[PDB]
């Protein structure tokens, strides 16, 4: 997280990390047995870690639950980044407590300017690298689609939205992918991609969760 | 879908770290720069015996994930992370052909993928993203090995972390 602040232990109870011995992507807990993330975070034998604030210490309230199914959206296109969403089923139900809570699916899509919360363990610098041990938070608004297509010509699909600050300095970054974008207590976005991190006229682009709500319900119901 | 890794078993970072490309068939060859024709500055990438360890590269994908997959379209660059200099590209140029060269611009999605080949990895060039790929091999000239398109005859690498 570039230009953010320390969340706190209990503050992002829906944030999860995707692991296979190391952290590589963020995720969002949507119910007791299902986590959503980005399609390009797909990996064999994913282990899901819940309730972490410091990832490098076994703080005790953590739960490491292995994935039972890792289902990429069937329309995911490795060339166009469209349909960038993946479902991860946990092998056992996660126990909800002060550090572990589910985030609910959105009812409608948010409109430009809505204030949103982005979190992850990604880079904190726009040039170079520095990875924090504790979870970092950032407040950022959704931007209009007209300015979004101007920033990334020919690349913005109907299932994406831009978010952040046209000035730069505040943005998501490498290592946050799959993590939550929460507006009004609703999971509205998934951190996906961007040109560098926090560069001028290069905002973050995030998968538009609201387009997949029926598919999420159908997939959870079917499996 | 498979993760690209270094010689120590660690996944290749996304732009964060540089890596030496150590060929298995040219143990004493590192990445280096050379002129092709009438160029003043060296812009062509070669394997030069007079350069060990060679020049390290960075792998960049606009995806905000910390690792590199086979299916990601990648930019490959020399020098610092956020810089725009030393970015690889393919340019028609005699007498070598489809030669690997450097420019000072960075496209959003690069034309390179890193794919498993033999006991190591090959750099594969796709003129555009949806297309069929072309392996980068070696063109023998001037006591050095110019990296260039040679489909069917890939140049095999190991990926050594810069430390």
């Amino acid at each position: 997280i570039v230009g953010g602040y320390t969340c706190g232990a209990n503050t992002v109870p829906y944030q999860v990390s995707l692991n296979s011995g190391y952290h590589f992507c963020g995720g969002s807990l949507i119910n007791s047995q299902w986590v959503v993330s980005a399609a390009h975070c797909y990996k064999s034998g994913i282990q899901v870690r819940l309730g972490e604030d410091n990832i490098n210490v076994v703080e005790g309230n953590e739960q490491f639950i292995s994935a039972s199914k890792s289902i990429v959206h069937p329309s995911y296109n490795s060339n166009t980044l469209n349909n960038d969403i993946m479902l991860i089923k946990l092998k056992s139900a996660a126990s909800l407590n002060s550090r572990v809570a589910s985030i609910s699916l959105p009812t409608s899509c948010a409109s430009a300017g809505t204030q949103c919360l982005i979190s992850g363990w990604g880079n904190t610098k726009s040039s170079g690298t520095s990875y924090p041990d504790v979870l970092k938070c950032l407040k950022a608004p959704i931007l209009s689609d007209s300015s979004c297509k101007s920033a990334y010509p020919g690349q913005i699909t109907s299932n994406m939205f831009c978010a952040g600050y046209l000035e730069g300095g505040k943005d998501s970054c490498q290592g946050d992918s799959g993590g939550p974008v929460v507006c009004s207590g609703k999971l509205q976005g998934i951190v996906s991609w961007g040109s560098g991190c926090a560069q001028k006229n290069k905002p973050g682009v995030y998968t538009k969760v609201c387009n997949y709500v029926s598919w999420i319900k159908q997939t959870i119901a079917s499996n | 879908s498979s993760v690209v890794v270094d010689t120590n078993g660690q996944p290749v970072s996304n732009g964060a770290d540089a890596y030496y490309l150590v060929p298995v068939s040219h143990g004493h060859a590192g990445l280096a720069l050379a002129k092709i024709g009438n160029e003043a500055e060296p812009r062509a990438v070669v394997l030069d015996p007079h350069h060990r360890p060679g020049l390290p590269v960075r792998f960049e994908s606009p995806l905000r994930i910390n690792i590199i997959k086979e299916s990601y379209f990648l930019n490959i660059k020399f020098g610092p992370s956020s810089s725009d200099s030393g970015v690889w590209d393919v340019i028609q140029q005699d007498p070598i052909g489809l030669a690997v060269k450097v420019t000072d611009t960075k496209s959003l999605l690069g034309p390179f993928k890193v794919e498993k080949e033999g006991e190591g990895y090959k750099i594969v060039y796709y003129p555009e993203r949806g297309q069929t790929g072309l392996d980068i091999g070696l063109v023998h000239r001037n006591d050095k090995y110019y990296l260039a398109v040679k489909d069917g005859e890939p140049c095999v690498f190991k990926i050594r972390k810069a430390t």
